[PDB]
RNA sequence: ACGACACAGGG
RNA sequence: GGGAGCUCCUCCUGUGUCGU
């Protein structure tokens, strides 16, 4: 396939599995999620897709709702 | 004669719909684990070596306090939970996370005492509690 | 020169200025300045060669131009003679220039001169030919004009979108810098008027005889009478003036104390809501010789005709109240010794003060009908809610009906990845592919609802072009004239959906059919009765919406009361079921495009033209910047087909019931009410159909519009030169309505300009010649025309023209056009976006809908749709449909393979659609 | 058909025998009571009646100019500040919105004031 | 050809 | 009404099931 295709259902995922875990009870965190989620999905360039993929599996990842080992493994 | 095919008709779609309610209410109940599992292996599969780096910490523990910023003059602390999780990720002041180079400002210790750069190594290591919130700025 | 230079000294004469000669000893015949003629040649408000006219310029000290030139005729002896006894008559005036006879030997014999003194530039006829004719590249009148007077700079015009009403908002602040100047020559207008009839003179008041600063000139049609017996013909005037009234904002230094920018505003009374015989002033302050009765509440008009001539002036005269006066007019009511507060009337903004008549104090018990109708009423829920100043919008809200805000989200989509990973294995999303996933399910945060809301700001008071507007309705009414419609009883009514929400606050008790199954039939027909005496003011809830798209940016949908849609079933369903039945017509809504449709509809596009191109174009912003003017225009022509069924009072207020429950109702956004300033409703039934005649009445507009701005002397046919000359005849004079022309004008139309229209969306095939030549609409007139009447800009990158009509149109509903062999003929067949059913595959809005063997016949609706992609050349395209029927086959066998599984066994009607035959004769007529 | 009508009936006039309790006081008697003819527009009954205020604030620019202090001043009357709070409903102190603690909070903040006699 | 239900496409 | 998380909009078109 691609990689600007792949990423972009990614961070459907990413938003889905974040909104699942109540993040729309923060109005200031979930405000950042929206607008990394809706540049990724507008992107058109595969190296700033990129980044805000990043930041936005920074925001699942500083939670310690979702365990991360069983997950990798 | 019609009325057994009738009969078996009728048979045919009260079944087709008991197995539709029982795929939708098994659906409905695996929902948030299905997901989870669904987005790290579509995670694994997109290889970038920015995303397994986070992951790989975050697995290990080293995990952000804050969003990642894409900045270069944005700030960013992370959460150091053992000795070697910080001998391999920071050499000096400069860190590496993320796939990017960042400057350590100040290293807060578990009771919010500034620990120095300098007294950070293997020896005096295990004297402290060690979540080392460090703080820095991508170069 | 000595010739020249005792040409400038006599020029110049007795007022002691310094002239330059801007351009020479003879005529300078300045560059394309807008006329307004009307001769037994010519007609039209156009751009001629004015050429008998010796310009010269004043400098002050220092030794700099000024704006102020001295304009030297050269006509006859005899026109010389007449403008000197006309002038002597009316020198005393304030309103009029200088004028200084006298004559001078240019070519050997005293030739005689006529030199007004310190005029402009330019005139208000090219300051309104500019404002309405506005292309955005070749606006250089506009530019000096603004520039000239202090409104901005060279470097505002530096910018990019400076022009832009929805980029650049600020353009209305600079337009607004001429209001004070616009209205201070309406002032010497009625002045110059006003001294025309106290000499006795007769004459046409036309735009180009009047500077910048309002002074008159050009006596050359006056005619002499009794003193005291004058008249002047002010139509086509005032009219062409109308629509920079609102743009400039003349009227905004009526909002003053002393009438003059400078002192504070008027401080109102808070409990006044009349405001009739301030109406009356300002009509005669500023329109004294505007001969047509003018009604302040349209509650006594005649006609609809009257109501739309009243309601424009309306509209114009209530900018300068404050807007805390309009809406719902409550009053104390006693219901068994116990107080009400319900409304007993309405101050429209359009429409005046209307009061209901079947107001009742001192009830012993509500009927169930009153208690309807008092808690639809948004006054009792207003009364006891609290005050609220929300800061984000810059709309008007009256009251929070909570404690808290509520902020609403909307969630991203679901990922169907058995689909996915079923369309990357056989070849699809590659890098640099023609099809790719663009349209997705977007997320909103919390602060989507209001910021959506506040899109409301589009929404500007537009004073129409009235002798303009009522003749554009009867072409618009000649254009609906094959349907049939009038008022059905209560066991007529087809309600479908009978289990959707009965809006606020209705859906805190049931759904439609509580409420259908609550009133009995004569209780439906009592509660429509009563509103054809009364004004039921409803709340409508504005929430998000929860769909696919391929833009970032939020869509709300409204759902309005259920008294306001069962009301206005009774009133509009016939008609509207009339629209929705009928084959072969321009409002093509209710026509399928499957089982041939499309090349039906494509072939009656086609019909008969000439030289036949292609044309579309798109409304910006349309729901939201849709004037009122236009949407009462587009409900009285819906409401012209009960004639025989209800009286002008019934038809009025059921008018003005449709005004306050969608034109300007309460929103409930949040937990909040708002006031919303106009525009179309979403949860409206007839909304789909405003919107169609609102399209073709731009449409007719922008078609006069190209008409009225040729030189007529350059039109070789006679019959449209006749024709251009009728209309402006039919515009400006004539003020009944002629019949005859309007049936030549609505033939010439449909042979020339063919449309295809639905709600907002329009094909047209013209006359190619006849548009390069002017005598139909182009895109630069659409352009103007929404400029000045819907104030937006209408990019020509929006708009697509098609010279090939073997190719469809480019786009119509979000189809594409492409001629395909069927069975021994040639066929037009839509397809649709490839990019948007693949998307509809992969992103669901629900999460059982990604099991996929749960949802076959979700996936044969999409081949469906994807079916004529078949054809198309590029072969990703067909890809997709092979894809769609080969990802059916796969759900049925895994299907059959699990219900084989699961259960002990089981067998039968599905492989009909592995096959294309299915989705084929899908796309061919019946037999 | 015939039981769903009563039980809507109750349920409407309950309503409106509920709302008029909240509404019916001196303000609204005095306000009414000098119109010419009893009738008054809709849009001035909360703005002259309502004991109770909710400002939707969305910047820390708009706060400063709005609501600065415990009380301030809106459609000539005084509203006393009390229980601001943020979009996650919860409370904020008055010490908090400041212009360097002003990304720290979650906006706009909702601010409810009570007329001042 | 007429209603109910589900789905799909086009403010 | 069923269903979903106190709330679930309108118009048109077309399929698939059911019943006349
Ligand atoms: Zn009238
Ligand atoms: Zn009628």
């Amino acid at each position: 396939p691609s990689k600007m295709s792949d990423v972009k259902c990614t961070s459907v995922v990413l938003l889905s599995v974040l909104q699942q875990l109540r993040v729309e009870s923060s109005s200031k965190l979930w405000a950042q999620c929206v607008q990394l989620h809706n540049d990724i999905l507008l992107a058109k360039d595969t190296t700033e897709a990129f980044e805000k993929m990043v930041s936005l599996l920074s925001v699942l990842l500083s939670m310690q709702g979702a365990v991360d080992i069983n997950k990798l493994c | 004669a019609a009325m057994q095919r009738k009969l078996e008709k009728m048979a045919d779609q009260a079944m087709t719909q008991m197995y539709k309610q029982a795929r939708s209410e098994d659906k409905r109940a695996k929902v948030t684990s299905a997901m989870q599992t669904m987005l790290f292996t579509m995670l694994r599969k997109l290889d970038n070596d920015a995303l397994n780096n986070i992951i790989n910490n975050a697995r290990d523990g080293c995990v952000p306090l804050n969003i990642i910023p894409l900045t270069t003059a944005a700030k960013l602390m992370v959460v150091i939970p053992d000795y070697n999780t910080y001998k391999n990720t920071c050499d000096g002041t400069t860190f590496t996370y993320a796939s990017a180079l960042w400057e350590i400002q100040q290293v807060v210790d578990a009771d919010s005492k500034i620990v120095q750069l300098s007294e950070i190594s293997m020896d005096n290591s295990p004297n402290l509690a060690w979540p080392l919130i460090v703080t820095a700025l991508r170069a | 020169s000595a010739d020249a230079q005792s040409f400038l000294n006599r020029v110049c004469g007795v007022s002691a200025a310094r002239l330059t000669p801007c351009g020479t000893g003879t005529s300078t015949d300045v560059v394309y300045r807008a006329f307004d003629i009307y001769n037994d040649k010519v007609a039209g408000f156009a751009k001629f060669l004015k050429t008998n006219c010796c310009r010269f310029q004043e400098k002050d000290e220092d030794d700099n131009l000024i704006d102020s030139y001295f304009v030297v005729k050269r006509h006859t002896f005899s026109n010389y003679q007449h403008e000197e006894t006309i002038y002597n008559l009316l020198k005393d005036c304030p309103a009029v220039a200088k004028h200084d006879f006298f004559k001078f030997r240019i070519d050997g014999d005293m030739v005689p001169h006529i030199s007004r003194q310190r005029l402009t530039k330019y005139t208000m006829a090219d300051l309104v030919y500019a404002l309405r004719h506005f292309d955005e590249g070749n606006c250089d009148t506009l530019k000096e004009i603004l520039v000239t007077y202090n409104c901005c700079d060279d470097d505002y015009f530096n910018k990019k979108d400076w022009y832009d009403f929805v980029e650049n908002p600020d353009i209305l602040r600079v337009y607004a810098n001429l209001g004070e100047r616009v209205r201070q020559a309406l002032l010497k207008t009625v002045q110059f008027c006003d001294a025309m009839r106290n000499a006795g003179i007769v004459g046409v008041l036309t735009l180009d005889n009047q500077d910048l600063n309002g002074n008159w000139y050009d006596f050359g049609d006056f005619i002499q009478t009794t003193p005291g017996s004058g008249v002047p013909v002010v139509d086509s005037y005032y009219s062409l003036l109308m629509p920079i009234l609102t743009l400039t904002r003349a009227l905004t230094a009526e909002s003053h104390v002393d009438t003059d920018l400078t002192k504070p505003y008027i401080k109102w009374d808070l409990l006044k809501y009349d405001f009739t015989e301030e109406r009356l002033k300002l009509f005669d302050r500023y329109f004294k010789y505007w001969d047509q009765t003018y009604h302040p509440n349209c509650v006594n008009c005649l006609d609809d005709r009257c109501i739309l001539h009243c309601a424009n002036f309306n509209v114009l005269f209530s900018t300068v109240f404050p807007p805390t006066s309009f809406g719902p007019l409550v009053r104390k009511i006693f219901v068994d010794g116990v107080p009400f507060v319900v409304s007993t009337g309405y101050h429209f903004r359009e429409l005046g003060v209307v009061h209901n008549q079947d107001v009742n104090l001192h009830s012993s018990r509500l009927s169930f009908k009153e208690l309807l109708v008092y808690a639809a009423d948004p006054a009792m829920h207003a009364a006891s809610g609290n005050l609220l100043l929300d800061k984000r919008t810059t709309c008007f809200s009256v009251a929070a009906l909570t404690n808290n805000v509520a902020f609403q989200t909307v969630k991203p989509g679901n990922f169907n990845k058995d689909f996915y990973d079923f369309a990357v294995s056989k070849g699809f999303f590659k890098e640099g592919s023609s099809v790719e996933l663009k349209h997705f399910f977007f997320a909103q945060d919390g602060n989507a609802a209001i910021s959506d809301y506040d899109y409301y700001r589009y929404n500007l008071p537009t004073m129409c072009d009235i002798r303009q507007l009522l003749f554009v309705v009867e072409v618009v009414d000649k254009y609906f004239d094959c349907y049939d419609g009038g008022c059905i009883n209560a066991n007529q009514v087809i309600v479908n959906n009978l289990d959707k929400s009965a809006g606020f606050p209705f859906n805190k008790w049931g759904k439609a059919r509580l409420y259908y199954d609550s009133m009995s039939y004569e209780d439906q027909d009592a509660l429509f009765a009563y509103t054809k005496r009364n004004v039921i003011p409803t709340i409508t809830q504005m929430n998000l919406k929860y769909a696919i798209s391929a833009k970032n940016r939020a869509r709300t949908v409204a759902g309005v009361s259920i008294c306001s849609t069962m009301t206005n079933r009774q009133f509009h369903q016939k008609l509207l079921k009339s629209i929705a039945a009928t084959r072969g017509a321009t409002v093509v809504i209710g026509t399928s495009k499957f089982y041939g449709g499309w090349h039906n509809m494509l072939k009656t596009v086609y019909s008969d033209v000439e030289n036949p191109h292609l044309m579309g174009w798109d409304y910006p912003k349309c729901d939201r910047a849709m004037p009122n003017m236009l949407r009462i225009m587009a409900s009285l022509v819906l409401a012209r087909k009960h004639t025989t069924c209800c009286s002008l009072s019934h038809r009025f207020y059921r008018l003005a019931n449709e005004c306050a429950q969608v034109l300007s109702e309460m929103v409930m956004c949040g937990g909040s009410l708002y006031v919303k300033p106009g525009g179309t409703s979403s949860g409206d039934a007839t909304t789909a159909y405003a919107n169609s005649v609102f399209n073709i009445c731009q449409a007719v507009t922008a078609n006069v519009n190209a008409l009225l701005s040729t030189d007529g002397n350059k039109i070789a046919d006679k019959y449209v030169r006749n024709l251009q000359h009728r209309l402006y005849e039919c515009l400006y004079r004539n003020r009944d309505v002629d019949t005859d022309f309007v049936n030549e004008f609505y033939a010439y139309l449909r042979k020339h300009f063919s449309m295809m229209i639905l709600s907002d969306d329009a094909v047209v095939c013209f006359n190619s010649t006849y548009a390069s030549q002017g005598l139909v609409a182009s895109i630069k007139n659409f352009k103007s025309v929404l400029y000045y009447q819907n104030n937006v800009f209408m990019s020509e990158a929006k708009c697509w023209t098609e010279t090939d009509l073997t190719k469809g149109p480019h786009e119509f509903c979000s189809q594409h056009t492409m001629l395909v062999k069927q069975g021994d003929d040639y066929v037009y067949l839509p397809y649709p976006d490839p990019s948007r059913i693949l998307g509809a595959g992969c992103f669901v809005d629900d999460i059982v809908k990604t099991d996929g063997t749960l949802m076959i016949e979700r996936f044969v609706s999409l081949a469906i749709d994807a079916y004529p992609l078949t054809k198309h050349p590029n072969q990703e395209y067909a890809d997709v449909f092979h894809l769609y029927l080969q990802y059916i086959r796969k759900l049925h066998d895994e299907l059959t393979g699990h219900m084989l599984d699961m259960y002990s066994v089981m067998l039968d009607n599905t492989s009909r659609y592995w096959e294309p035959e299915f989705y084929e004769a899908m796309y061919t007529p019946h037999t």
